[PDB]
């Protein structure tokens, strides 16, 4: 009946999905650059800029 | 004039930028945020002169 009675485990699981989805998140921050994809990036700049 | 710069909108047309990329009549052929000799591949919407 009662829910919540395991909230270590829980916790735990927790922990790990939400460091595994900021770290995915990362993923789109220009960090500074023009954009946060190489591709464009690459397609659209030359080899020496 | 100065105070009164003409402006075009250029849509549904092919562009050929590699022709007056060869020319040589222009002084200063200065591109920013993409590189002169990759105008050929990706291609953009709403052209404004």
């Amino acid at each position: 009946s009662t829910a919540s009675a395991l909230g270590k485990l829980q916790d735990v699981v927790n922990q790990n999905a939400q460091a595994l989805n900021t770290l995915v998140k990362q993923l789109s921050s220009n960090f500074g650059a023009i954009s946060s994809v190489l591709n464009d990036i690459l397609s659209r700049l030359d080899k020496v800029e | 004039s100065v105070y009164a710069w003409n402006r075009k909108r250029i849509s549904n047309c092919v562009a050929d930028y590699s022709v007056l990329y060869n020319s040589a009549s222009f002084s200063t052929f200065k591109c920013y945020g993409v590189s002169p000799t990759k105008l050929n591949d990706l291609c953009f919407t709403n052209v404004y002169a």
